[PDB]
């Protein structure tokens, strides 16, 4: 849960995220890497090392085109890969 | 004597590729309004005010809010309407917190390498923070109906004691105290009890917290870390 | 540039983005919407009405399967739509 | 006596759809390293350590930073090699500020309802912020070459004057003064002059600025708003 300087853009954002693996034996590509938000809350720009609770870590999603070798025969369905996290301001009721 | 029959089709229309020697005009006016059906469920209302050669009309709506969504509906015409002696339609399910860009064009439309595009209207769906749509399936499970009734008492300069009513949904809760900067941050765990349903949390604070703002964020598994929040203020208790 | 409370995430983010219209009479979808960062610098989580000079704004891009009506006939070429702005830390050397 | 030949192909392999009663094994080892070609160009070095029935192994390049990366090439063999008595490949460019995940699997591969996938290796490609990769075409315009010689002098408590060399690249400059919080903020426009290349900027400040860090931010049109900055410290000037 820290922000570095070189990057690229994954260790440089206020709410960083790490790339996790999802493997399948009939998908193109074989290896997909979703976005997983690591820091529960956004970090302070004063240091960039430690987190502050004033913000929220909310994922974003888009639909990616994948091909499935379902019994051979090919298949085309929309797939769900999280692209990146954003720091959104909270909702307060009352 | 025309009437409105409407359906669903998304993607390429058959007349989009084909050419047409003569082209209809265009929809002179177009309007959209939100109308709620009695029980909730919400459906979009599309009413436009409009020649002899004319076939149908297509409506496509796009939503862009933390997701991607795209739907289209074409409404056909039953028979020609020469008389001057204005239609409407109810055909789109509306989500929560979604901006909608809606545009319609007559079919057939302007041939390629020619001008005269259509016009569009815009509208933003009501959120979950209002009273009308606070009974939705998502909102209540996300915490719209829960009433924490926060009563936080400042014990002393360093410690603050917070009372809040619990719920069966969650067991761990955030805690924030913001006046100008962050002076209080803590994490707690509490088991839910039917006999006793009030919590007591002690949090250390740096600096004078008198008159601060108490912000309660629950850890409900169904809404992640971006869950709804409830207001609280430092109340001095004798 | 400012952050509102209802949403969605476009008027609620530290680096807000408004959607511009790119109308093409030979593209499917006929109307797309790129994200344009109205904030040159990131907003304070204290208010959200005013920005802070300690941050930077950067777009993210993706390849979205659109269709073009080139001479009619169908054809497939990726397009570079701007999804959202995210807040990224400065790079400082000397 | 096998030899290395490699082409390029992205998508589904002709053996991906087909099935095979007998399936070969897998690569014993695969190590990927970066190599530099003398003039610059940066290229990853792909080398795998490798039964009687076997044809080829595919190499793919995939990573993600602000973007995606996706390219795949094949690598045929010429003859079978029963002899017990190492292969390599140089065919892939390296981008700027991108992580890289390299994927390789023998052909043919395992059928459905089976095990034995391929492996992957990590790699972190440094950006152009290092002196070896400091003259690259893109960010050399973005300010790698420029030496500000930034010198900050404080006249009095309210104002600080900033002395630095101007460049023909930029005309409008923004500044940061950050020691504990933001105490200084201004925006100035200065035209570069061939006769005199040494400009003056006045930026008012709030509070005691002794010991602060003066930080410069140029609006060079090639780098937008994420341009490289240059560190400077306040110097008490007589
Ligand atoms: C309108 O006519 C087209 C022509 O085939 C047809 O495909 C479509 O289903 C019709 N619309 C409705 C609502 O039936
Ligand atoms: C959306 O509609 C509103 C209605 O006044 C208009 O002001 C705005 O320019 C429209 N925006 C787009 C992107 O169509
Ligand atoms: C908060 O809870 C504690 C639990 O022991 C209780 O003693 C205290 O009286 C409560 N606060 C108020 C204002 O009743
Ligand atoms: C590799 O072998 C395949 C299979 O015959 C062939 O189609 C392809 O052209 C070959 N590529 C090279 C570079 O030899
Ligand atoms: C990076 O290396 C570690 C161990 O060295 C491994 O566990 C991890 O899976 C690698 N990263 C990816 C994306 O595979
Ligand atoms: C900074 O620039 C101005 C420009 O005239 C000059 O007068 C001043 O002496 C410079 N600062 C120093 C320390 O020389």
């Amino acid at each position: 849960c820290r922000a570095s300087e070189d990057g690229p853009l994954n260790s440089r954002a206020i709410s960083p995220w790490r790339y996790e693996l999802d493997r399948d034996l009939n998908r193109l590509p074989q290896d997909l890497y979703h976005a997983r938000c690591l820091c529960p809350h956004c970090v302070s720009l004063q240091t960039g090392s430690h987190m502050d609770p004033r913000g929220n870590s909310e994922l974003l999603y888009h639909n990616q085109t994948v091909f499935y070798r379902r019994p051979y025969c090919l298949e085309r369905r929309l797939y769900r890969v999280s692209l990146a996290c954003v720091c959104v301001r909270p909702r307060v009721m009352g | 004597e025309p009437t409105v029959q409407c359906g669903s089709e998304t993607g390429p229309s058959p007349e989009w590729m084909l050419q047409h020697d003569l082209i209809p005009g265009d929809l002179r006016d177009l309007r959209v309004e939100p109308v709620t059906t009695s029980v909730y469920s919400i459906l979009m209302n599309v009413s436009w005010v409009l020649i002899r050669l004319l076939k149908a009309t297509k409506i496509c709506v796009t939503g862009k809010s933390n997701f991607q969504s795209y739907s289209c509906v074409r409404c056909n015409y039953t028979e020609a309407f020469q008389t001057q002696t204005t239609f409407s339609y109810i055909g789109f399910p509306v989500e929560l917190n979604t901006v909608y860009f809606i545009g319609a064009h007559n079919i057939p439309n302007a041939n390629m390498n020619e001008d005269g595009p259509s016009m569009s209207v815009n509208f933003t769906s009501p959120g979950c923070l209002d009273h009308i749509m606070k009974y939705k399936k998502k909102c209540v499970k996300a915490g719209s109906l829960w009433d924490p009734n926060i009563t936080a008492c400042k014990k002393n300069e360093e410690t603050v004691e917070v009372n809040f009513t619990t719920t069966p949904l969650g067991n761990r809760y955030m805690a924030l105290i913001q006046h100008s900067t962050i002076i209080g941050f803590s994490q707690v765990f509490e088991p839910h009890q039917k006999k006793q349903t009030r919590a007591s949390v002690v949090i250390p604070v740096t600096g004078d917290s008198e008159g601060a703002t108490v912000q309660l964020t629950p850890y409900f598994p169904t809404c992640g870390s971006d869950c709804i929040r409830h207001k609280g203020t430092v109340v001095l208790c004798p």
